[PDB]
This record gives C-alpha cells, structure tokens and sequence, in this order.
C-alpha cells in the first residue's frame, strides 16, 4: 500500500525538424513500488520497438525508467507516453509537446 | 440511524 | 445554523488468530451520540449523549444488529483488498469508513457523503452526484469497477438522501435543547517578557463550544498576519475547547496591540489587550 | 508500514495556579496505525489513575486521543506526557508548559 | 573536482512463490559502472562503463559471489522486517540499501554512507561518525538494538574507509579519460507568443555532463526569482543532460531579458537572448 | 568493489 504517483515528461533527444530522424523520450520518475509499465504511442497506436532503461532509484529512494523510441516528426503525427502504476486509478497519458 | 454496506469491497 | 450526521467505522485486522477489532462511532452537528465496539464484553451500540435515552430498546437492537452485520462486511473486505495489494494472508491493516449527510438551515439536505480509507489512506469515495465513483489507485479500480456492475451507488444514495436526513431529523428534534446550546469562549491575554526588549503577548480563548473560533491580533487596527503563533483547537475535556494566539511585540508598547475573538456563542466579537496588574 | 507521527499537546483544562485541582490533558492527534501507548507524569514517574478517550478519527482519517489526570500543581513539581508509537523509533517526552 | 562511488541495492519479494529479485547497481561519479540482476539468465556483475573491460574474469566472479551471498541476506532481512511490521507471510514487498564514500579533490574519505529504505521509506541510517545508528521508526530500533549488540557498524566502518576509498582510487585512474570528460551545453531561446500581448521566452539548454547546471533569466541585469518556469533536469538518453527555464515577457520588450547558462564544461558562463529571423 | 552485509535486520 506505500504508492508514489510516477511523474512524467515526454521529449526528443535533439530540437525537432519535421521530416528528420530523432528519439522520443518518456522520464518517468518518483514513483513506488517499482513495477510500473510505460507505452509510446503514435497517432494513439502503440509504438513496438520501445527501449527501456534498467531499474534503477534516486537517492530519495524513488524509482524511475527512460523509455525512448526512434521517431521521424511530421507536420500532422501526435506521440504520447501511457504509464499504467499502482498509485494510479487509470493510466496517465502524456502528450509530446514540441515547445517543451 | 447506521447503514448497511452490502456489495463487498 | 447547518447541520450534519457522521457515522466513522473502522477494522483493524490484528496478528494471527484474535479476529478484527470493529468500532462505529456516530456523530450529530460534530458531537458523538452513539458508539459500537466490538472489543466490548457485550458488543452493542450505546448512547453517548444523554438525549439518546429517549430511544427504545429495539433502537439499540436493530443497531447492534447492523454492526454485526457490519463487522462481517469488514472482514470480507479487508481480506479482498489485501489480495489487491498483494500484502496477503494475515497481517495488521485498518480500514475505515465515513458516511452521512449535510443539513442547511431549512433542515434540507445539503451534500450526501461516502467514503472509504485502506491503512489510513484515501481508497474510494462516491462523487457529489451519488451516482459515480472516484478510486484512489489501481487496487481501489477493482472495487470501483465491482460497484459499478452491481448498481451499489444506488442503495448508499437511498439512505443517504433517505433515512440519513429522516433520522437527522429526528435526532435534532430530540436533542434540540443540548444541540442547539452554544458556549461562549472566555478570553484573557497573558504576558511573557523575552530577549531583545521584547514580550510574548497571548491572547487565550477558553471554554468555548462549537470548536470553531477566529483569534485575531492587531497593530493599531491593523491584521497581523504570518508573525502569528497560533495552537491547534484542542478539546478542554469537559465538552469545550481552546485555543491561543500570540505576537512577539516590543516591551513598552503592548497597549497598541489588540486581541479579537469570534465565536458563534458570543454576543459580539470579543475585544481586548494586556490589562498590566497595579 | 503505512505509519503517521503523533502530534501532542500538553495543557491543563483551566488556568493554572499552584495549590488549586485542576486537570492536565495530553491531546494526541494525527498518527496511524491506531495502536499507541500514552503515558502521564509527575517529577518524572508515571502517573496511575490516566483516563483515555475512546478510538477516534478525523476527516483526514488519522486517529486521535485524549488522555487526561486529575492534578493539583505546585511550585516544584513538573509534568509530561509520554508518547510511544510505531512511527517513532523512541518514546516521545512532552513537558507541561503553564504558558501554553 | 570531487569523487564518489556508491552501491545501489533493491530486494523485491514477489507473490506466492517465484522468489525475490535482487539487483545491485554500482556508479562512479554518479554514472553507472556495473550491475548485476538476479533475474539474468545468468546472473553476474557486468561492466557497464567501457573502462570497466580492463577488470580480469576474477573481479567478475568475486564481485558475483558477494551478489549472491547479498541476495540470500535481503531474504532474510525482509522476512525479519515482515515480522517486525506484521505484515507477515508472502506479501509484495521493497528493501533497499545505498552505500559508499565521498571524496575530495585531493583524493581523501570527505564521508562514508550506508543507508537501508523498507517500502520505500527510510529505515535505519549508518551517522556521519560511522559508529552510530538512526532508526526511522520502532520496527527499525530492533535493527539498531541488534546492530548495536553485534558490532555491525565496525564492520561497515572498516569497508567505507577501507575498500570503498581503495577501490575508488583504482576506478578513478583506470577510468580518467572518461570521468574527466565533461559535455558543454548548447544553449538557444525559443519565442512562444501567448494571451495578453505576452510572450514565453524559453531558455534550452542541451548536450550537457554532468546533469549539473544553473539556468537564470534577468530583466535588464536584475534576476527573476518566483517568475520563472523550470523543468527538472532530464536525460537526453546519450549520456548527455536538458534543461530549460522560461520566463512571460511582454511582446516588444524580449531584448530586455537575458538568459545565462552555468556548467563546470563551459570555459565561461554562456550569456543569450531571443534571437529574432531576419 | 561492492560491501558485503553480515548481520541480517
């Protein structure tokens, strides 16, 4: 029953340039106990090929995990991050915002 | 006066 | 003024064989009437406020009987939330409840209310509407799911629109003379001289009920804000409550500083400052 | 292990004067679990006759407890409040202070 | 500049019978070196910086045999710590430890550390004087008592001075090229125009090692405080860190703030503002 | 190098 609620930022490796290859990346951090399962979506489908860092924890004890994906960004393609954890009722959806 | 809970958690 | 009835329950599960600890305790206008405790000789609900003699014993009764009920509701939903958690077979977890209504002045219903805690945190609780629920984690999901099959908002909003407000009601009536009764907080302001030329002055608020009360200080009619020392409300013991204020003020200027106090059992706004003895 | 500090207070009923009965209160708030151990003492030695609420809990959930003893102080004598606590990895000692 | 090496441990239960997962992490100058998991097909320590290559099979097998040796402990302390919690039995559980050393530029112990988490929450903490505990709760005054009885932290004294400084040295020399190096961030300003004749002013800052670094906005050489937008630093995934801080200016007035970027890599700190496109 | 723990909690 010790839950801590994952925080979440989705952003590319490099400023995006749409037609130009780059990574999509979803932190995810602060979060108790460790299982917890991260999508990458685009267009709201389920990206296959996700990479996902080892377990690891910070020094306040809390775990967290980098998923990234490759990506190409286009004018009319959306991605998104989907966290599904014990802490949360439903699954915790984040969209990339280009400008953050 | 008190209630009853039926439906279990 | 507004009115409420609060019914607080709780399990606990305790180590191996001693089977769970239930408790109900129900509230009118903040006030405890009744108790159920299962750790008792003779487990029964009881009066705890002497305007609920006037109730028969088959009042005490159907009570006893719904606590009975009750106690093995608990137990069956401690045991399916410790398989949600995966804390699983038998260790020592609370439960608690918290159910009832809210009256305006027109004794019409306000808010109907229902909610649940797992280990003293927030599980699941049913929306304004009566209708909807709102869980707390994926575990609190299942259950939220479980009573969204099975219609259960519908039997919490029948009493909580129904015989909450129909026994409030009734409640209010027969305990109108200890209900309605408010005491007036009595207030005096002590002074403790410390460093730097200055003085703690404390304006005290004593032997007032209900709990609610503002204790304000000010500098020539002006609010003293965040270099206010304030206690928490705490209960005399005796049916009435406390409570301080102070300000770190220079020493030969106490004069300047007021002391307000408001409470609903007070005629007006009290208003006093250091009275120095001669 | 879902476990909540104690919060105390240690006041008498009425304004203190030395020679007069009175009733010295220890208001123990905020904790969980609902198990706690609430001692009251006098010079340092604990007090038999220590009356008790019964079990209850506030709107944030967290349990709350009033344990009270007849008293009459004097110039010499001091009091407190013993708290023991599975959020605490020892007792808790909170002296009487006449001006709070 | 300054130097550490820490160990980075996790006990899992898991439900009914599969056993629990250990996983020991190692970093130097907050980076990981090695690791070892128990749920590998075959569990071992392995390098996880290129310089760590340089270690014979030996340091493999020793270091995997103090991996197994540590998983059977966490075995044993979590249903020890499940006893002591009642919690009690086959439940889904977390046990956590962090250990290691500081060092100062001249190479020297600065401190040693050895700290335990149970569910995520602090347990038991070996003091600065490594003599001493500090048990977060009653459950952990048991360890502390037992810990106390049986000399535990000379033990843990001996490797934080010993070993952990010792082993540290050889990392430091064997890795040098590789702790040494430090990533520049490139820093740009990104115009976003809002509500009100208002503008967002985002100050980037990217590629940067280590994730240390300070991003400040200034209104005409004065500094922004509160005003002032900030992500958490965030890994690129290449090993390099971003950050940003954004302030909302009013359109027309842009050249009058200044972003300023710190990092140990840059050879000075970076001054820029909002470039506009011809 | 990495500690060994002797005394179990």
């Amino acid at each position: 029953m010790i839950q801590k609620t994952p925080q979440i930022q989705v952003y590319s490796r490099h400023p995006p340039e749409n037609g130009k290859p780059n990574i999509l990346n979803c932190y995810v951090t602060q979060f108790h106990p460790p299982h917890i399962e991260i999508q990458m979506l685009k267009n709201g489908k389920k990206i296959p090929k996700v990479e996902m860092s080892d377990m690891s924890f910070s020094k306040d004890w809390s775990f967290y995990i980098l998923a990234h994906t490759e990506f190409t960004p286009t004018e009319t393609d959306t991605y998104a991050c989907r966290v599904k954890h014990a802490s949360m009722a439903e699954p915790k959806t984040v969209y990339w915002d280009r400008d953050m | 006066a008190s209630n009853e809970n039926i439906e279990t958690m | 003024g507004p009115h409420s009835m609060r019914y607080f329950e709780t399990a606990v599960s305790r180590p191996g064989l001693e089977e769970p600890r239930y408790i109900s305790v129900g509230y009118v206008d903040n006030k405890e009437f009744v108790r159920f405790d299962s750790d008792a000789e003779n487990p029964r609900y009881e009066p705890r406020a002497p305007w609920m003699e006037q109730e028969g014993p088959e009042y005490w009764e159907r009570e006893t009987q719904k606590a009975k009920g009750q106690e093995q509701w608990f137990r069956v939903s401690l045991r399916n939330l410790l398989g949600y958690y995966n804390q699983s077979a038998g260790g020592s977890h609370t439960l608690q409840q918290m159910s009832g209504c809210d009256l305006g002045s027109d004794w019409r219903l306000l808010r109907g209310y229902l909610q649940f805690a797992y280990e003293g945190r927030d599980y699941i609780a049913l929306n304004e509407d009566l209708k909807t629920w709102t869980a707390a984690d994926m575990a609190a999901q299942i259950t939220r799911r479980k009573w969204e099959q099975s219609g259960a908002a519908e039997h919490y909003k029948a009493y909580l629109e129904g015989e909450c407000v129909e026994w409030l009601h009734r409640y209010l009536k027969n305990g109108n003379a200890t209900l309605l009764r408010t005491d007036s907080p009595k207030a005096h302001v002590t002074h403790h001289p410390r460093s730097k030329g200055e003085v703690t002055l404390r304006c005290w608020a004593l032997g007032f009920y209900p709990a609610d009360i503002t204790l304000t200080w000010q500098l020539n009619g002006e609010e003293l804000t965040q270099d206010m020392e304030l206690v928490e409300t705490r209960p005399a013991g005796d049916g009435t409550f406390q409570k301080w204020a102070s300000v770190v003020v220079p020493l030969g200027k106490e004069q300047n500083y007021t002391c307000r106090v408001y409470h609903e059992g007070l005629p007006e706004p009290l208003t006093l400052r250091w009275e120095p003895p001669p």
